[PDB]
């Protein structure tokens, strides 16, 4: 529709017409910080414009509070904007006070034009059909879904706007019943942010390793949560990674050679950096398979080890000095035995990066890094700015650890990667230890009260990871039902429980259509109905904070509610 | 033998001429930087090592009891071939080890750990004195003064049994004036 | 100052001033085309990146604007923004 | 008025600043010479034409900060200067090793030059960049013994150092020039 | 020493920083009231590297 | 025996590899990537400014190509599919299956702002316009090697019974010419160790490359390293194939002799007088795909007494006889093909005349040096006859002048006389 995956070009030469000049910045990415994959996409985005040489300003955004506030102190200079990875699931136009006669210029012809224009780099779905369909200035990327899919809401839409008799109202009543169909659809990602703008790249000839690498990470950060999408991009990453390898073969290794190659790259818990022992144990599938949060497990993993002829002191040495001969034979004795204990998706083949003799990091490891970084890297509506604020400057931690000279930073996200997967996995045992969990008929329930590291899980994304973690563990057990699950933690200081409504998912080695998060809009009308002072301006609308005392209460109609 | 000794020298003078991050030959940098203010050692990062050829960091660990002296001989010859003119003297450099490696508590290390290079901790409860062992052995025969020398390193050593061509029973005896030694201190880490 | 008051003497505070009036005199006499005040490190790049250290918010410049937005980051010349490098609000290079 | 630190000698940058009006040759990859069948570049430190008249891969002649500037983007490729090779680095090395009082006849800018294009312009060089490296660092190595011989004999009166690079003489200026002042201050103060 | 100053030369130097910077003023309002933005770059910093040689010049004087 | 082979200019083969080259010239180069059963193929281009590089996945696996200013055109040999990708991409691309009968393959592809043209194995000559409607098929000797440059087509054609000849047309959008049809083409072929026999595996012919000069004259670089102009090519009973650079000859002089080997020179683009080229090293005679830049060889016309040079320098000094006998030479051919260029072409940019004055230039001053040498050894004639090919009579002082300091009243009488008749 807007821009079509086939037309991408059209938009950057449009933002070039408009918005570049050596006289004048004019060009503002707005980007949803505490997000990989809107990072590195705004990373590509900006070496681009780097040398295409547009004055232009990033700022990091956390909600759109934020984004509303900001928005609002634009000068009419700025004619461009971009926002990336956020915003296609709302009506934008309505929610920034947009009014396009306020905004036109030029109009002659039977014809419109505008003084700014807002571009949309968003990979969630639903998109709000206002955006795609209603607007005449915010201008979606996408990724073919609209034309792939929204025909039928398409047609109802233009037809309720020109359908201001009985044969009319049944057209109306059908049209109110496609868009409401449409909508109340849960929420989900369905590409990456940062392989759409490498399409682009691919479209103004702009492809190499260092955009393909910010292409896989950002791909790679999907991988979690969204291992359907991953699946669908990983062949067309194969496909640019062997375009752009250098041709020599039986290459000396040289201070100055980039190589980025595809190998296996197992799904242990940054394997190069971690401890192999380590990288098995602090691995979500891991915990999930072996059911490692108790003995019994802990006592399978030994067994294992001891299965492979490993030494545990081998196993625990520092990957660098762990014995060589055991790094060359190890996909061997994992072929010969991950298979016995179900473990055999360990097996991957992933894209690892070395550059010169500093030795190899993966694409899983360098996400580890970053999302290291962007949670710890560095009167209750104050404090809550102050520590937003936090959050928006560990974006420029993330930002800087991408760039190869500043590899002492990354080492940083690598050692925070380590310590904040200890947490997770200390709080994930203390959980499935006392069964914090209660099985409500319509989803699971654990609520974290009190206990170490809970001044971590105020951060949106470590507590995900402690959603995935468990959600993991969940996951690979036949015996529960796969309901969604809510996981909620008090914040002492501003006395509101942050809480995050989780998809559930298949496990992780089957193969089926994807299944939604409707926690976001069933949030929404529960905020609707209720009295209870939530808030819902995270980007990622499934996740809220509420004040402690309107929990049980927002609970109970939660439960109560059929949309889940 | 000292064929494959001779590729292990060359080995290290490659790690040591050829290691570079970030623009910077920092093993060259780092032993002329020594070799001016007249320290005779370079210390080494063994995350390097491995990163540069881990067959290098297998050959070492695996032996370094034989490795740690070629390392230490290629060192010479680099610095020889950045401090001196080569057609217009230094002593054998002392390698120092830089690791990360998991320790080992004192505890814990026995028999598997012989010969092996080992990372620990501890307190040193005493300091001996500079005791002085040989480099380097100018020899003679007593009885014919056939004359020798016998090269040193301190990894464990003897004076041949007899001569190298009657000359009695034991018959070498050291020249101290042309043999030379170094610094031994003995510490007790509890 | 040509772009801890106490320790100085009164003579030295008010010799300041008047040294302060003649770096401003030169830079505003003949010769105004070069900042006589500005920086003595050669210029090695025209556009640079700089990260926002302090807010200040919406000003103007030669032929636009910057929002200075606390943790936001421009690509940006060199040229229009030495003034705030000095002045403390803007960050790299 | 001037920095305690600049008040007799030269910055490194300033070097690069010397260095980098010096002119070096390029392959465009961009045209600005207009056909029979827009802006000019109106400069006014360097000459105006080559860059007025540039025709994609016909290799020209311009000053280097314009060259880098070009190089930062993709519409330029800088060619390296003869002597940055690996054949002719080896006979410098050669040189040096085989004449142990003088300094072979490397141009003045060249430890600048190498540092800026190994930077700024890594993937134009024919030969691999490691051993160019590899080579630039054993010519700095073999010429800092150089000095360090000459320095045995410093006096009161002068000194001469034929082909030192106008960096190599950048860092050692304070040195050299501090210590022949002090002993002519020495020997002056001696005479009647 | 402090040497003679080339007041010939600093003359004709100035008058041509100020005609340059004119012309970098003319060509700039043209844009914004063919459109190649590089050769205004080169210009731009041409004027910007030389005000960095008079003013180093000066100070050190 | 004799085995045709797809051709496109300064293509490589894959070798050990999986990726090589389809074309490379004067407006950029195409490489091709074994991605494992399909091939990533990308278009790079050297003007950055006019054109942006391109990149897709093919699935019928091209062999051919040819890439020029309006767009690229693509060929697998084997089952005919051509495709066709204007740069601009606001005219649609087209593809098309020419038919081959049983054994027959397309040998080569050239496109040309209003043609697309096919040759194959046996000897069919396909016409389509810009927009693929089929104009003609003739049949011709088979076309081995084939190129355009705007509306001039150059052609080379091969069999075990008809031998090695070229075609010279230009067909434009009215008037179209040809010039020469299947003349016999003075080029040498190779020897119809082993990374060679490789190379004649995929190039047969041994044409490295195939292209026109800057100011439109047909150039070829054959299996001796040697380039070839056709001069004159405009009037054909005056033409003649020039060789105006042996780089066999040039690589032995830069290099200081030595009979160096493993230094190879892969053309692109002779510009007006200097052959762009990736200088290769080592074992394989094409380039790996980090396509080194196109260093530049000034054309040396081929009079270097190799024996002569060895005697003398035992870094290359050249005895100045023969340094003045290249550059009048040099200069004399340089100076036809630009007249032959600025009369019937005329100026592209606004500076040839005075490259053509300047060179003039060079051409007396070559001849007043060799001149020197005659009168050193006085002989009379020799110096007279030189004395008749200067261009400027204010340059013919400059014999007078000469023939004065070496004593040679004769040459001073009979200059004079000359001096006269240029004057009347
Ligand atoms: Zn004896």
């Amino acid at each position: 529709m807007y821009y079509g995956i086939s037309q991408f070009s059209e938009a950057y030469n449009k933002i070039l017409r408009n918005s570049s000049s050596h006289s004048s910045c004019q060009l503002v990415i707005f980007v949803s910080c505490l997000n990989i994959d809107a990072l590195c996409a705004t990373k590509m985005l900006s070496l681009l414009f780097k040398k295409q040489l547009v004055q232009s300003q990033i700022v990091p955004i956390f909600g759109y509070s934020e984004l509303r506030r900001h928005y609002s102190q634009l000068d009419d200079n700025i004619n461009s904007l971009l926002l990336v990875g956020f915003g296609g699931v709302i009506d934008l136009e309505a929610f920034l006070e947009i009014d396009p006669q306020e905004y036109v210029i030029d109009t002659d012809s039977g014809e419109q034009s505008f003084r700014r224009d807002i571009y949309v780099l968003d990979a969630h779905r639903p998109w709000n059909l206002d955006n795609i369909f209603g607007s005449q200035i915010i201008q979606c990327f996408d990724d073919g879904t609209v034309d792939d899919t929204l025909g039928e809401q398409k047609e109802a839409y233009y037809k309720l706007l020109e359908l201001d008799r009985k044969q009319r109202k049944k057209q109306i009543h059908e049209y109110e019943g496609v868009l409401e169909e449409y909508y109340s659809q849960g929420t989900t990602v369905v590409n990456s942010i940062s392989a759409q703008i490498y399409s682009l790249l691919s479209a103004i000839g702009e492809t190499n390793l260092s955009n393909l690498w910010l292409n896989i990470l950002g791909t790679t950060s999907l991988d979690i949560a969204y291992a359907q999408v991953y699946n669908r991009l990983y062949p067309l990453l194969q496909d640019e990674v062997k375009r752009l390898t250098p041709s020599s073969r039986n290459s000396v290794k040289t201070p100055d050679t980039l190589t980025l190659n595809i190998q296996p790259d197992y799904y242990l818990f940054l394997l190069r950096h971690s401890s192999l022992y380590d990288s098995f144990y602090y691995s979500n599938y891991v915990n999930a398979k072996l059911s490692l949060w108790n003995e019994n497990g802990k006592k399978r993993l030994h067994k294992m080890f001891a299965r492979m002829g490993i030494p545990l002191s081998t196993a625990q040495e520092t990957w660098l000095y762990m014995d060589h001969s055991i790094k060359r034979e190890l996909g061997i004795i994992f072929d010969k035995n991950l298979d016995r204990y179900g473990l055999q998706d360990i097996i991957r083949d992933g894209f690892v990066r070395t550059l010169g003799y500093r030795g190899s990091i993966s694409a899983s490891e360098f996400v580890e890094a970053l999302t290291a970084l962007l949670e710890v890297g560095n009167n209750s509506a104050q404090k809550l700015t102050n520590l937003r604020k936090r959050w928006v400057s560990n974006f420029w931690l993330s930002w800087d650890a991408l760039d190869d000279r500043k590899v002492e930073l990354l080492n940083r996200g690598i050692q925070l990667a380590q310590d904040l997967q200890r947490a997770i996995f200390n709080t994930g045992v203390a959980i499935l230890e006392k069964k914090l969990i209660k099985h409500l008929r319509i989803y699971r329930l654990c609520v974290l009260q009190d206990g170490p590291d809970l001044d971590l899980y105020r951060n949106p994304l470590t507590l995900l990871r402690l959603g995935n973690w468990l959600i993991e563990c969940c996951a690979e057990s036949e015996d529960k039902q796969l309901l969604p699950m809510v996981l909620a933690s008090i914040d002492e200081n501003t006395d509101t429980y942050l809480v995050a409504g989780l998809t559930p998912r298949y496990p992780r080695g089957l193969d089926k259509k994807p299944i939604l998060n409707n926690f976001s809009m069933a949030f929404q009308q529960i905020t609707a109905e209720t009295d209870a002072k939530v808030r819902i301006d995270n980007f990622e609308s499934s996740i809220i904070e509420i004040r402690r005392e309107d929990l049980s209460p927002f609970l109970e109609k939660l439960t109560l509610s059929g949309l889940l | 033998n000292d064929d494959d000794n001779t590729e292990i020298i060359k080995s290290f003078k490659n790690f040591i001429l050829e290691f570079r991050l970030d623009s910077q030959f920092i093993y060259r940098d780092q032993l002329r930087n020594n070799i001016l203010v007249k320290n005779y050692s370079l210390t080494v990062n063994m995350e390097h090592l491995i990163g540069y050829n881990e067959d290098i960091y297998k050959k070492l660990s695996d032996e370094p009891s034989d490795i740690i002296p070629l390392f230490e001989t290629a060192i010479t010859q680099v610095a020889k071939r950045i401090s001196i003119l080569s057609r217009a003297s230094l002593p054998t450099f002392q390698l120092i080890l830089n690791s990360n490696a998991n320790q080992i508590p004192l505890r814990d290390l026995d028999s598997e750990h012989v010969s092996k290079i080992v990372r620990l901790s501890g307190i040193i409860i005493s300091t001996s004195v500079l005791s002085s062992r040989a480099t380097y052995l100018s020899i003679m025969c007593r009885n014919c003064r056939h004359t020798t020398s016998i090269t040193i390193n301190n990894f464990n050593v003897s004076l041949p049994r007899s001569c190298l061509s009657n000359c009695g029973p034991d018959p070498y005896i050291i020249i101290h004036e042309s043999s030379k030694f170094i610094d031994q201190q003995f510490l007790k880490l509890q | 100052n040509g772009l801890d008051t106490n320790n100085l003497s009164h003579q030295e505070q008010e010799y300041l001033k008047e040294y302060c009036d003649l770096i401003t005199d030169l830079k505003s006499g003949d010769l105004v085309d070069i900042d006589l005040s500005g920086s003595l490190v050669p210029p090695s790049d025209v556009f640079i990146d700089v990260r926002v250290l302090k807010d200040a918010g919406e000003i103007q410049t030669e032929y636009g604007v910057f929002n200075l937005i606390k943790d936001s980051q421009f690509f940006v010349r060199q040229s229009d923004v030495e003034r705030l490098i000095q002045q403390g609000y803007l960050q790299k290079i | 008025s001037l920095p305690a630190h600049l008040q007799q000698t030269f910055s490194p940058e300033e070097i690069q600043f010397i260095v980098e009006n010096e002119p070096i040759k390029i392959f465009p990859r961009i045209t600005t010479r207009q056909k029979i069948r827009h802006t000019r570049w109106q400069l006014i430190t360097t000459d105006d034409k080559a860059l007025n008249n540039m025709v994609a891969m016909r290799s020209t002649e311009v000053v280097l900060w314009i060259a880098l500037l070009l190089k930062q983007q993709s519409k330029c490729s800088i060619v390296a200067p003869q002597w940055l090779t690996t054949k002719e680095l080896d006979r410098k090395i050669q040189y040096e090793k085989t004449h142990p009082d003088r300094f072979s006849e490397l141009p003045w800018n060249w430890l600048v030059l190498a540092r800026i294009l190994f930077n700024k312009a890594k993937d134009d060089f024919h030969d691999p960049i490691h051993e160019l490296r590899g080579k630039i660092q054993d010519l700095r190595e073999i010429r800092q013994i150089k000095v360090l011989k000459g320095l045995k004999y410093l006096n009161e009166s002068h000194l001469q150092l034929d082909n030192l690079s106008l960096l190599e003489i950048n860092e050692l200026r304070p040195f050299i020039t501090e210590i022949m002042d002090k002993l002519r201050e020495i020997h002056t103060a001696s005479l009647t | 020493e402090l040497l003679p100053y080339p007041h010939q030369l600093m003359k004709r130097l100035l008058n041509r920083i100020s005609m340059q910077s004119q012309l970098i003023e003319n060509i700039s309002m043209g844009f914004l009231d063919n459109e190649s933005k590089l050769p205004l770059l080169c210009m731009e910093t041409e004027l910007e590297r030389l005000k960095f040689v008079i003013r180093s010049y000066i100070r050190c004087r | 025996k004799f085995r045709y082979m797809p051709f496109s200019p300064a293509g490589t083969p894959f070798g050990f590899t999986d990726r090589r080259y389809l074309t490379m010239n004067e407006v950029g180069y195409v490489s091709t990537v074994k991605n494992s059963e399909q091939y990533s193929i990308t278009v790079s281009f050297f003007d950055v400014g006019r054109f942006r590089e391109y990149h897709f996945e093919d699935l019928f696996g091209y062999d051919l190509c040819f890439l020029n200013e309006k767009g690229t055109l693509f060929g697998q040999s084997k089952t005919g599919q051509i495709q066709y990708r204007p740069h601009d991409s606001i005219h649609s691309n087209w593809t098309k299956i020419i038919p081959l009968q049983a054994g027959e393959r397309i040998t080569s592809v050239a496109a040309t702002p209003v043609r697309v043209i096919v040759g194959t194995s046996l000897g069919y000559f396909r016409s389509f316009n810009q927009f693929g409607v089929p104009f003609a098929v003739e049949k011709t000797s088979p076309i081995v090697a084939l190129t355009a440059q705007n509306y001039r087509v150059f052609s080379v054609h091969y069999s075990q019974f008809h031998g090695l000849s070229y075609s010279l047309s230009e067909l434009g959008t009215s008037s179209k010419r040809y010039y020469k049809r299947e003349c016999p083409l003075p080029m040498s072929l190779p020897n119809i160790k082993d990374a060679n026999l490789d190379y004649y595996n995929f190039n047969p012919m041994g044409i490295k490359s195939l292209f026109f000069s800057s100011y439109g004259d047909p150039c070829i670089f054959g299996s001796d390293n040697t380039l070839l102009l056709l001069s004159k090519w405009r009037s054909p009973e005056e033409s003649k194939w020039l060789p105006i650079l042996d780089s066999n000859m040039e690589i032995w002089k830069m290099s200081g002799g030595k009979e160096t080997t493993d230094i190879h020179v892969w053309p692109l683009a002779l510009a007006y007088d200097t052959l762009n080229c990736i200088l290769v090293k080592g074992k394989h005679i094409w380039p790996e795909f980090p396509l080194p830049l196109p260093s530049e060889m000034e054309i040396r016309m081929p009079v270097f007494v190799k024996s002569k040079l060895l005697e003398e320098n035992k870094e290359i000094q050249i005895p100045v006889s023969m340094a003045a006998e290249e550059e009048y030479l040099r200069s004399k051919v340089l100076s036809e093909l630009l007249t032959d260029t600025l009369e019937n072409d005329g100026e592209m940019y606004g500076n040839e005349n005075e490259v053509l004055a300047a060179l003039n230039g060079a051409y007396d001053k070559a001849l007043l040096r060799l001149f020197a040498s005659a009168c050193s050894d006085q002989n009379v004639e020799k110096a007279l006859s030189l004395a008749h090919e200067l261009k400027q009579d204010r340059a013919l002082t400059a014999a007078v002048k000469i023939s004065e300091r070496a004593e040679l009243p004769s040459l001073v009488k009979k200059i004079n006389n000359i001096r006269e008749a240029r004057y009347e």
